[PDB]
């Protein structure tokens, strides 16, 4: 039901299944062997990470939504480690 | 020249 | 059994592009002088680029230029409505 | 005489070319320097290496710091958005994405944006990037309608006054009355906190919306509501503003008594603090032939137009909508003109220079390509009327023809059918089917003009006037309906002698169709008096026509402010 | 609807509540995740102390600052709340350098 | 209904936005990265920011690897060339410098410089930067040409047949013929080591320059033996290219029934591998609607070179030589389609849009001028002689004599006096001359072109009759030649049957011609023999119309390469 | 309508 991410400093981030599910490689994560889950990141520091686990309570919620979305926030000294953990991540 | 400027 | 039945003209871009207004509306043609004793034959007109505008925006764009207004392909009508 | 250069401009063009090394440095030059730089990164034509800085956010907000050489980068921007780099969305959106991540901030920093989106914002509606200025403006909007203190709402009304005037020039009006009900939100919270916030700025922008719209009723309510908050210490742009935009409203509830000290007083005001090579010089000038042009002053009002747009087509570069409203409104007047010559090449290469900048930089469903639309389309008509070819007289009516009934949707669609322009362009299409040999449109076209015209504005007005006219000249001269003609004739000389005397112009169409309204029917004593008076108008005609230009009608210092304001409400 | 993230050393559960729920079910929801009793756990928002009794809504956990995106951080206590990291401070590049 | 945006995208968006205090660390993102952060560079509008960044051969050639969106590629490329920024010449320029310092440096470092600049040439020969690709390609040459071994020797071949391309697409014709003497050279060197390469890809690339320089006697003996070196382990686009070459040369030939084998296998074959999106497709089809145009099935030719287009509309942008080729096409097609119907206004747009760009991307004195500027002066010496206007009736004749002369200039500067295509520009002087009625001279350009063309030609040939059309035009309806325009008119009725059959359209205006030389003598027993089958050539027509789309006319594997290329060789 | 198409 949740799922137990670690990252690079060894924070913990555990957030629900249905979140993370968003993202294709952790799908992969918690697809084979790898069936709360521990999953490896020890490449995605935690101050990266928490942005991602951010955008996927932001992700699912906003699913379909009728309003105007707000733009999900990634500031500047951020936004180009966010976007090699984005690739990496498939998310 | 048959009509006035055009309004 | 009574029904009820919304008929429209199957064209996706539904607005004439020329007049510009809805193309189940009527043209700006016929929505200016008479728009109740000439709204009952303000037909539209499709192309072979599966273009439709309406028949009276269509023809006073050919008394010009030749071509559809959209892509300019040579314009040759395939089907009307009446 | 060959005078040496300055070592500073000298060191400009050496760092100039060692840009690429040291394109990192010229970042942290002073302002003065840094502008100087990038202008002559222009003078060049090095616009990819200048393009490539503009794009940024932080580097724009220095050289908007510069306040005296603005006229350098309001030409410098220009040439950027004609080169093919979109600086002002980006920045637009630059700004609106970077001020949307200190929503959370502290209001140190919150105020500091608000500045920046002032001068930048401020930049793209004074360059006429109105939908670009827009999403500045919003932005600014939102810092100031999140933390609730004392200050913030005397921010946010002028936020809603700048973006109601990118509303009002984009053609956005069914937003602009929901941002002036938005500004009473925060001017009626402000009022209430014993500070009455100045409603001179605010009122002046509906005094050009429903302007625009032509509820002249309803401008000219706004009209003295935004002069009566007129006040000695209110900055000059703010004051000129609203003196421009009260002679609009003033000339067309056809009251010019009002209407010339004010706009003479605005151009000289414009001419004093900004200069005779401004951009609120030249917008006060379009606004004064918009007077001189109404009150059938044309000689000296093509002079305006050709004196703001010469002042536009040297700050505001080559595509520019400020250019191009120029253009397209001293292609109306240069038709209005040169209509008795019936020589129209001026004007055209105006007209079609104007649709030519419309097209390229706003969508093909703006409104402010009906005026465009329409203005050219009038001189079509024209040049094929005056040519003898009869395959060009039936290609260019119909070409003609296109432009109308495109502009006529255009103002149906956004002003409603029941409007003043609506209307103007049906006794356009009245004129456009006399002509093309449909006799029978014609005339349904200019009842249904009149109709309009005569119910909104009234039984005597310029407007409805100046259509009878046409349906009259259409009863007279080719479908012989002489009984109805006589009527039409008289009522559009009565009221232009109401409101302009024997000097006006359109009297010579009138009296000339008044002679061929009797040649056909009999009672030929009236065309000796009726040729008499079109004599007498000749004559008279030549009289006030040779005044000097007027642009020194306004000549220097003829009165003083706060002085104005007071004679036109009193009156 | 209040989306909030809770941290006791290293730990950030990114749940869910609404703004009228209150921190007794709150509390329970944690306890299906770090399976503790509930009573010892006690959470902390900037210094400050919570009733289980009163709504989230009520403390200061409005759906204003509790955005998916940006979500409202609460201490936990059984504070030691460890931060994720420092990003790569870019140069402020109009600064002289 | 309003998806959430991908983080992907959102960084990417964000990232961007921080481009001057990121503008180098972009540089270290992954392969896939890069692409999409300079797209985002070109749909911002930030043209200014992404030309500094593809006019450096160390980004760029990252970006070129990114072979999943080189469609987006290609029109980011074009839009900073219209933009104004010249990144093919710097490009050119950037590799130009970096291959003459790794000359001197290991042969393993030049292996790899070698293979960076196939992908920048071969970009730039597919972009259609034909003259700044073949600078990237000699210099590939120079790196192969240093060494003599058995690695290099297979691209130093590569690189001359890829240098044989860049110049027949930029009529630089004189020096396309020695390189491949040069490329002779190279397969013969290893030939003789023991080694057997393809020669499909090298045989089949002249048979263009010969096709373009008019040498279709000398085009179809290379086309042979291009078939010949077809085998299975070619790539798709080497059969494409060769099957189009080996059609375009079949069609000069007079013999449809096998140019229709090639290209409508060829039609397949690009569609099938390349999509019906691809740039390479699109070159199919122009050489598809070109087949179609010579075999009197102009209707359904407009409608592939239409289509041709509009793939070279959306996968290259504006001012491009592929938008140009296809315009100058189908403007052409248009014309000969609305020839009849008289409605050169969408073939005159496409004349004129041709024409602007390659004065805007080839210099004045370029051959692809001469076909770009003589077909829109086809379609004006057509569209005054249909309006009813006098002042216009003498300027588009000038308008359009001047364009004849310059496309008679340069086909003349590099053809020679004596070609096909030069004398194919005399026909079209000899029809301007007849409406500008200066028959002076019409009877001689006419008479000229007939004289070139059947001597080269000869004198059974579908190109040889249209020019004799003309000439017996203008003896019968205005120099009343009839003693001798009777005898023109026979051979190209007889000739136009032979060929193409009954229904062929350029009959019509040959037997209203032939029917006025006889009511002009009075002879009226014979002009009823003509208006009993006039009538029949219009019967024949309504069953010939069948106006069905050639997109699926080559339908879904029709036959695989091997029986197309056996069909083609067995038959001959 | 006199001739044929160019060449
Ligand atoms: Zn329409
Ligand atoms: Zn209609
Ligand atoms: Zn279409
Ligand atoms: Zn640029």
């Amino acid at each position: 039901m949740y799922v137990k991410l670690i990252s690079s400093d060894g924070h913990e981030f555990i957030v629900k299944r249905e979140h993370a599910l968003t993202s294709g490689t952790i799908k992969a994560m918690l697809s084979g062997p790898g069936q709360t889950n521990e999953v490896n990141f020890r490449e995605i520091p935690s101050h990266v990470l928490s942005k991602v686990c951010m955008y996927f309570t932001y992700k699912v919620r906003y699913t379909n939504s009728s309003t105007e979305i707000p733009e999900f926030p990634i500031a500047p000294e951020i936004a180009l480690e966010l976007l090699m953990a984005a690739n990496f991540l498939d998310c | 020249l048959t009509r006035n400027k055009g309004p | 059994w009574n029904a009820v039945a919304l008929w429209a003209w199957d064209i996706v871009v539904d607005n004439c592009a020329i007049c510009r207004n809805h193309i189940m509306d009527l043209c700006i043609e016929c929505q200016a002088n008479q728009a109740s004793a000439t709204s009952e034959e303000c037909t539209v007109a499709w192309g072979v680029c599966n273009h439709a505008f309406h028949f009276h925006c269509i023809s006073r764009w050919l008394k010009t230029r030749q071509v559809c207004p959209l892509d300019n392909r040579e314009w040759e009508f395939q089907k009307y409505g009446h | 005489e060959w005078i040496p250069e300055t070592l500073y401009n000298t060191a400009i063009s050496a760092v100039v070319d060692n840009y690429i090394r040291s394109r990192r440095d010229i970042r942290s030059l002073p302002e003065n320097i840094q502008f100087d730089v990038y202008y002559k990164l222009y003078q060049q034509g090095r616009l990819c290496q200048l393009g490539s800085e503009f794009c940024e956010l932080e580097v724009f907000a220095k050289v908007l710091r510069a306040l005296d050489k603005r006229h350098l980068l309001h030409h410098c921007f220009q040439a950027l958005m004609d080169h093919g780099v979109k600086v002002a969305s980006v920045l637009a959106y630059s700004f609106s994405r970077r001020c949307s991540y200190i929503a959370e901030s502290d209001a140190a920093v919150k105020e500091k944006a608000i500045q920046v989106g002032f001068v930048l914002g401020g930049f793209l509606s004074d360059a006429g990037w109105y939908s670009d200025a827009e999403k500045v403006f919003l932005s600014c909007l939102q810092l100031c309608t999140l933390h609730d203190e004392m200050l913030h709402w005397f921010r946010a009304v002028e936020c809603c006054v700048r973006l109601l005037h990118v509303r009002n020039g984009n053609c956005k009006y069914h937003l602009g009355e929901e941002t002036f009900k938005l500004a009473q939100t925060y001017m009626d919270k402000l009022s209430k906190h014993g500070q009455q916030a100045n409603k001179a700025a605010l009122y002046g922008e509906l005094c050009a919306l429903l302007f625009a719209k032509s509820h002249y009723d309803e401008a000219y309510k706004w009209c003295i509501e935004a002069m009566k908050e007129i006040t000695a210490g209110l900055p000059v742009k703010v004051v000129v503003d609203v003196l421009r935009q009260a002679s609009k409203a003033c000339v067309v509830k056809r009251e010019f008594k009002k209407a010339e000290q004010l706009i003479k007083h605005a151009v000289y005001l414009a001419r004093d603090h900004f200069g005779s090579k401004h951009p609120k010089y030249s917008d006060t000038l379009l606004d004064y032939g918009f007077y001189l042009l109404n009150v059938d002053n044309i000689c000296q009002s093509v002079a305006i137009y050709q004196a703001a747009l010469d002042i536009r087509q040297s700050v505001f570069g080559g595509k520019n909508i400020h250019v191009a409203t120029a253009h397209e409104d001293l292609a109306y007047s240069s038709y209005v003109h040169q209509y008795s010559s019936g020589k129209f090449d001026n004007a055209l290469f105006h007209a079609e220079r104007a649709i030519g900048i419309i097209t390229h930089i706003l969508p093909e469903d703006h409104l402010l390509l009906a005026s465009s639309k329409r203005v050219k389309a009038l001189i079509l008509e024209e040049i094929a009327i005056d040519c003898h070819n009869k395959e060009t007289e039936q290609r260019l009516l119909q070409e003609a023809h296109d432009l109308h009934l495109s502009s006529l949707q255009l103002a149906k669609k956004a002003f409603g059918e029941f409007n003043v322009q609506t209307a103007k362009h049906y006794g356009n299409l009245g004129r456009l089917y006399q002509s093309m040999r449909k006799f029978k449109e014609a005339e349904e076209m200019h009842i249904k003009a009149i109709q309009i015209k005569e119910q909104l504005l009234g039984q005597e007005d310029y407007e409805v006037a100046l259509s009878v006219g046409h349906l009259a000249s259409l009863y007279n001269y080719d479908m012989n309906q002489y009984e109805n003609a006589e009527k039409l004739y008289l009522r559009s000389i009565a009221i232009g002698k109401k409101l302009f005397g024997e000097g006006y112009s359109g009297l010579e169409y009138d009296y000339r169709g008044l002679i061929k309204l009797y040649n056909s029917i009999g009672n030929y004593e009236k065309v000796f008096e009726y040729h008499n008076v079109l004599s007498n108008w000749n004559r008279l005609r030549d009289r006030q026509y040779s005044v000097t230009d007027a642009l020194e009608d306004v000549s220097t210092s003829p009165q003083s402010t706060e002085e104005v304001v007071q004679s036109f409400l009193i009156s | 609807d209040v989306f909030l993230m809770i941290r006791r050393h290293k730990t950030t559960i990114f749940t869910d509540a609404k703004e009228s729920s209150t921190v007794f079910e709150l509390k329970r929801i944690v306890e299906g995740i770090l399976k503790r009793p509930p009573d010892e756990q006690r959470l902390y928002k900037d210094d400050q102390l919570l009733d289980d009794g009163k709504t989230l809504g009520e403390c200061g956990f409005t759906s204003q600052t509790a955005r998916p995106q940006a979500p409202a951080t609460v201490g936990l206590a059984f504070l030691c709340i460890e931060p994720f990291s420092s990003p790569p401070e870019l140069p402020d590049v109009m600064k002289p350098q």
